[PDB]
């Protein structure tokens, strides 16, 4: 049974570990949301073949330099993450972590993944936001991101409500299932 | 009433402290049985090389000495705290110089990386994988203690969250505190492993206190530099002295990503003296040698990591000029005759 390695970076509290627990057991921790989730083993079909698509959360290995890159090596495909609703995780894809996985793993696809798409319509969320002149992420500046850093794609979801969560791991696998190449330049 | 949600969001993280525990336990476990004890079973012997046998303990580290005591002390420790979670910090507190055991693992954890990265594919191991019907390969069970030490700080700074109003706040607190304070020294030491080209032992330097990659610039006195445009220095912060090293991003054969720095000069510690605030940029600050007769203009990524450098330069200088003021003190009641 062939194995997609699949690891998810960004920075800490944007609900990389959330998204994990919410995909593999399919409802939003809704009385406690929990701090761990251990590298899980996914059974998927291609081709009507199985396949085990192994899930690598990094909570925690944010602010480690060192520790933090033993999770990369043999990794078929990374999850980029940054909150839709916290520039600063949106600026630390560019600063921080596509340079981080790239040096790394050359030949490994990523995706760009906004979270917790769900609080662009939190008011809490957007004062606070405002009382800093910020305001969320909007889909288009997260797409030419991704066309700028070659990011396979760009995709959002929301661990809460599920929108958009499924697929993200579809592009994912995707993602993976293409042969060795060089980042490339896409269109749109 | 809060104080009841507060006792039961406590009890939730206790409940993952201690069930997340068990199945680290229980990993290592069935990783040590069924993978390193496996290289020495002669019903194997045919499907593994004597070259792999012998790299054993590279491979695995001291895993079998984490699991030990995980498995003999701690969880058996948290396991005495389930009925007052809020205790639970001075139950790491406990044990802080056990964890130390981290460091090896961690320090060694890209060496295993290199041979697993040759033998992975090996017979040996996709056999001891189908008779542990796992789905998941051995390495992936070989980074669980870097995750599992990782996460430590996590649970208990969600404990401190439920507990604010607890007679014991202040002991998660120090927990927190102290367990951020081995990640950071191991997550340290990491990169002191990774200097090459030094003629002595790093050992006599004292304790590693601080290090980080910076933009430097030198402003040295009339009579390698960067005058106008800034170098790129991995500075290493010990009590004796300031190491400047240049990371060298450069590759081979297997390439191993991590960079490797080489040594470049040795600022005393004795000699050592500090400019706080630099203008036009709040993360600046200066580090000069023998009263400015060299000084580097050093550009923290952060104001938060300018402010950390200064304050650990800072305590060094403290303690140095009380060390001498003892000194001059003990020589100077030597009026005896």
């Amino acid at each position: 049974m062939q194995t997609i390695k699949c690891v998810v970076v960004g920075d800490g509290a944007v609900g990389k570990t959330c998204l994990l627990i919410s995909y593999t057991t399919n409802k939003f921790p809704s009385e406690y949301v929990p701090t761990v989730f251990d590298n899980y083993a996914v059974t998927v079909m291609i081709g009507g073949e199985p396949y085990t698509l192994g899930l690598f959360d990094t909570a925690g290995q944010e602010d480690y330099d060192r520790l933090r890159p033993l999770s990369y090596p043999q990794t078929d495909v990374f999850l980029v993450c940054f909150s839709v609703v916290s520039p600063s995780s949106f600026e630390n894809v560019k600063e921080k972590w596509v340079p981080e996985i790239t040096h790394h793993c050359p030949k490994t696809p990523f995706l760009l993944v906004g979270t917790q798409i769900d609080l662009r319509d939190d008011p809490s969320t957007i004062e606070k936001l405002a009382k800093n002149k910020q305001k969320p992420i909007t889909p288009e500046t997260a797409e030419k991101l991704a066309r700028d850093l070659k990011a396979v794609k760009y995709v959002e979801c929301s661990a809460l409500t599920q929108k958009g969560l499924k697929n993200v791991f579809d592009e994912a696998i995707l993602a993976a299932l293409e042969p060795p190449e060089p980042k490339k330049s896409r269109r749109s | 009433e809060e104080e009841e949600s507060l006792a039961i969001l406590r009890r939730h993280v206790m409940n993952e402290l201690l069930d997340t525990e068990r199945a680290y336990v229980e990993e290592l476990l069935c990783v040590l049985e069924g993978y390193a004890a496996e290289m020495d079973n002669p019903l194997m012997a045919h499907l593994i090389s004597t070259g792999l046998q012998n790299k054993k303990n590279i491979l695995f580290g001291n895993m079998e000495e984490i699991y030990h005591f995980h498995n003999r002390i701690f969880l058996r420790e948290l396991e005495s705290c389930i009925d007052c979670p809020e205790l639970v910090g001075r139950c790491f507190l406990e044990r802080m110089e056990e964890f130390q055991i981290y460091e090896k693992y961690c320090q060694n954890k890209p060496r295993s990386e290199s041979l697993w990265r040759q033998c992975s594919d090996c017979p040996f191991f996709q056999e001891c994988q189908k008779k542990l019907d796992h789905k998941l390969s051995l390495d992936s069970y070989l980074l669980k203690p870097v995750q599992r030490i990782t996460k430590y700080q996590l649970l208990l700074k969600e404990m401190l969250k439920y507990s604010k109003h607890c007679e014991g706040a202040e002991d998660l607190q120090e927990a927190l505190s102290s367990i951020l304070g081995i990640l950071k020294a191991v997550n340290d030491s990491m990169h002191l492993i990774a200097i090459t080209g030094y003629d002595g032992n790093l050992g006599d330097l004292g304790k590693l206190l601080m290090q980080g990659s910076f933009s430097v610039w030198t402003d040295h006195k009339k009579g390698e530099l960067a005058r106008f445009k800034p170098m790129q220095r991995h500075l290493f912060l010990h009590e004796k002295a300031v190491l400047f090293c240049k990371k060298r991003e450069e590759n081979g054969e297997g390439y191993e990503k991590a960079p490797s720095y080489s040594y470049k000069q040795s600022l005393n510690m004795t000699a050592v003296g500090i400019t706080e605030n630099v203008k036009g940029d709040t993360k600046k600050f200066e580090i000069w040698y023998n009263a400015r007769e060299e000084v580097y203009i050093i550009q923290a990524p952060t104001p938060e990591i300018k402010a950390a450098w200064v304050n650990a330069i800072r305590k060094v200088l403290t303690s140095q000029l009380q060390a001498c003021r003892e000194a001059s003190q003990h020589r100077a009641l030597e009026q005896s005759h």
